[PDB]
């Protein structure tokens, strides 16, 4: 069972930049104007995403 | 209340204007207890008791 799906024109890859996307909420604790340090996984401040 | 997934109010270090996590949630104020020390004023045992 083989399906022939070939592409004659392939679009070249591009680079997408992002500033402030990818910072979630691991904890459900509210913080009414307090400064706290986090240690989790995040997307960088400046980078290129596929 | 402000937003659903976070409701525990606290502003500086210890005020913690909430309780823990009620089903009705929402936050009003803080007044568990607050009282201080005491000192004694004396004029002198050989002067008065
Ligand atoms: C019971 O839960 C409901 C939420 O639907 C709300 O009225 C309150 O948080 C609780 N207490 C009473 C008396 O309803
Ligand atoms: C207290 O006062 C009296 C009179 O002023 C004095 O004789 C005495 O030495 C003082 N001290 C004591 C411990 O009584």
């Amino acid at each position: 069972q083989c399906v022939n799906l070939t592409t004659r024109t392939q679009l070249p890859p591009a680079y997408t930049n992002s500033f402030t996307r990818g910072v979630y909420y691991p904890d459900k604790v509210f913080r009414s104007s307090v400064l706290h340090s986090t240690q989790d996984l995040f997307l960088p401040f400046f980078s290129n995403v596929t | 209340k402000f937003l659903p997934f976070q409701q525990f109010g606290r502003d500086i270090a210890d005020t913690t204007d909430a309780v823990r996590d009620p089903q009705t949630l929402e936050i009003l104020d803080i007044t568990p207890c607050s009282f201080g020390g005491v000192s004694v004023i004396t004029p002198g045992t050989n002067t008065s008791n």
